């Protein structure tokens, strides 16, 4: 997918807008995982 | 008893407060907005009956006690009931100290500065939360959706708006309300079992009717020919054990209670129905916005969860939009949660501390503080 | 039953459609432009309620029927409720043949042919008036100035623009349009008396708001100190009785509602404020027409009727406009029924029937004719 | 007012005590504006005493529940409804009304009923609403003599409108069209 | 009182209004009489 | 004033002219007021 890689190396401000690119439609989702890395 | 924090993804879903930690998978606590009376307080040996635990206990045990909103409709008008109702909350269901952990709130559009205003110092100084912030269930379902552009047609707990966007671009000129409501349908199916020959008046009656509709109430694409059907469709005559016992009889009316939604008329909103609401709000938005928005057609609420209703949408809509675009409606079975998912990943935005209403800010800039460039 | 004739100077005013005789010193008829449709149109015993004779008696026996305005955005929707609008002006409250009296119609800039087309033929089949003519309602107050040079802001009724003159020399490259119109500042104040918790969505709430502006809302010369004031301004709170009879609150909104007409951000139109419209249709004046435009800067509108309209005017200019040249803004009382009083003169312009729009001229040259070469 | 008349020492179950019993209401039963000092005086009130021949013979003696049977339409607590008054289901449907049809509402409160035959009946409307009602508006209860045939006069009347036979439920018109027609676009 | 005569001569439609304001809140009334000559 | 006179004599393409210069404003005035004459 590299969304996982793609989206810990994306900028953030466009964390969001390659999420909703790159196939992470829940950049709601990329982050709350990040997170749950980090949460 | 452990690291930093988690933050407290806390929703007051109009109709049942929600909430779980930062980044849960699901809000533990939901339970209804109800306050208990019991009306004839029976003297007995010894007690063992609060007078407003609600909860999920006091439905149950419902009947004697009335049922009561802080929030009637959408918005509160009594908060000692309501904050000892968060306190039940985070004691009982969260059984947590506030002062632990972060907490996000849920803040619907249009309400007064004030509202928010108690709310966060009642929860500052009761709860004495490490601090917290608070953001629209209409705008933390947005960001559940992650669809950046289009608007969502926001009928979930018991209350209904259009929220038009784009990359998260949403246009408050572009955004109304509907008073709408659960209760609302709840008035008019009751009104509608009762003139049929019943007596539909009571608390726990009114519980009744919710769930019968939650569980057999639907929409039919069409409204004539489903009401000629009606005539004579023996299909639709299913009778459901009335939870006293007696099988109470459905017919048409597990269609023809909601789509007043898009007919006012019966339950006597001059008001114009969801969809075209959400086609006025298109109108208004700019010109070639409204394609996403035909495929961000994003429909929001477990209220909304009757069969056919994304494809009533579409179909008005083309009745509307024009053939040249393409509609697409948006509805995930995951709507009436979905707020609080934004909530708790929103929340739950490490990235996101700064936004966060703290003691000392608020505390030096009192209560205003939260209200200017902040929420 | 008298002599020669006197004229029919009847105006479509964008929210109230006036009118009286040629050169008379009021138009006799006014009342709002709305159709009425009962909502739920009970049965009683007998009748007695027509369905769209709006006119003066609805608004008061209001709430059943709706509020329609054929010209709804000073452009007309619908013209069968409005001929019979007219068949009610002239028959109820004019209560005359309009066959007996030429009439001079009001018709705005920027409209398509067509619309004075039927408007025209119409009036001629129904109304077989001796014939008819028509004038922008803008140039009408305009000849009302006479002051045949400057530009008038045009704010009146239901419309906003600028009419840059000199000597009755006006540029229509230099004439703009504005949307904004009293229902613009009424959909924004009931959108923020919602939003301070209230519930402001009904028609009759919708005439007492533009009510609760003409007679309370005013606007403050200085935007944020005057918002500051508001922080603990304890002058601004009067409250009103809300015409239901319980008191309805008001705070510094009894000024910021229409200066958005200066800062459409609120309002959400890109466009730029009145004053820098009129300021730079006053720079793609020529040079030296400007310092007349400055002392003719002739305001218009009952809309405009706000306190300190004029000198925000003069203050917000002077920031635009060099210290070296002088200011003098323009805004007669009666400039509402300043578009009817130069109508009137007009149209009395006995010596300036050959402009007149006849039975004959229009039928050989079909409608058309009004269009070219006159108007 | 059975239960009542019952618990303070009397068997009422019976139907001719019951048409007893609502007779009893009908000619002695009112309503007190006040409730709590009247109920005060009934602690010592020794004028609402008044006994009545039970009419089988024996005087049955009557105290406050002269009054205080029907003031429960506005306190059904005691009745045990969960429903609220009439006083306040008006108001509140006031409330849903429009504006300023409130006005006239307070001036068309227009009672009905030979039920609400009691007295101070309306007085007790205009001070509940008034206690309820802002004082900015005035309150007008209406309530004629002829309340319960009120509505068969209205009956007459709109019956005997013989310019309104056409709203009239036919032979044909039923039987061609069934039971179901006089509920379509007819009552 | 003219009712009589006003509420034999107004419209029907609104003999209802004008009973109503020219004195014959018993439109109702005014029916009913009309009726006793044509009832 | 001789407005009246003079807006009675000048020319009448000029009577908008020297009604806005000798006085009347309102030649909107000069002439319903001409008018109220011939109106």
């Amino acid at each position: 997918e590299d969304v996982w890689e793609i989206l810990r190396q994306a900028p953030p401000s466009e964390y969001e807008r390659i999420a909703f690119q790159y196939g992470v439609t829940d950049l709601r989702g990329m982050l709350k995982r990040l997170k749950g890395m980090r949460r | 008893d452990d690291e930093e924090t988690t933050a407290l993804v806390c929703d007051n879903g109009s109709g049942l407060v929600k909430a779980g930690f930062a980044g849960d998978d699901a809000p533990r606590a939901v339970f209804p907005s109800i306050v208990g009376r019991p009306r004839h307080q029976g003297v007995m040996v010894g007690m063992g009956q609060k007078d407003s635990y609600v909860g999920d206990e006091a439905q149950s045990k419902r009947g004697i006690l009335t049922l009561k909103y802080p929030i009637e409709h959408g918005i509160i008008t009594n908060w000692d009931d309501m904050e000892k109702i968060w306190h039940h909350t985070f004691y009982n269901e969260l059984r947590v100290a506030p002062e632990e952990h972060p907490t996000l709130l849920t803040e619907a559009p249009l309400n007064p500065k004030a509202n928010r205003e108690k709310m966060t110092q009642i929860m500052f100084e009761t709860f004495n939360v490490p601090a917290m912030y608070v953001a629209i269930q209409a705008v933390l379902s947005l960001y559940a959706s992650g669809r950046t552009t289009g608007i969502v047609l926001d009928s979930g707990d018991g209350v209904t708006h259009n929220v038009p966007i784009y990359e998260g671009y949403a246009l408050p000129h572009a955004i109304m309300r509907l008073d709408l409501a659960g209760r609302d349908l709840t008035d008019y199916l009751m009104k509608i079992l009762t003139e049929r020959g019943y007596s539909f008046v009571t608390t726990a009656e009114r519980e009744i009717v919710r769930d019968i509709k939650e569980k057999l109430c639907y929409v039919a694409l069409d409204f004539e020919n489903e009401m000629a059907t009606a005539a004579s469709s023996s299909s639709l005559e299913k009778s459901y054990e009335l939870p006293d016992g007696q099988v109470i009889t459905i017919g048409n009316e597990r269609f023809r209670c909601p789509e007043t939604l898009f007919q006012p008329s019966f339950i006597g909103m001059e008001s114009a129905g969801i969809h075209e609401t959400t086609y006025n709000s298109i109108m208004k938005c700019d010109i070639d916005i409204r394609k996403d928005l035909y495929a961000n057609n994003v429909l929001s609420g477990g209220t909304t969860m009757y069969p056919g209703i994304a494809d009533r949408m579409q179909k008005e809509i083309t009745a509307l939009a024009p053939s040249t675009m393409k509609i697409k409606i948006i509805a995930p079975p995951e709507r009436k949660y979905s707020v609080w998912i934004g909530g708790s990943i929103l929340a739950s935005l490490s990235t996101f501390q700064q936004m966060w209403i703290s003691k000392q800010e608020y505390d030096e800039a009192g209560p205003s503080i939260v209200h200017r460039k902040c929420f």
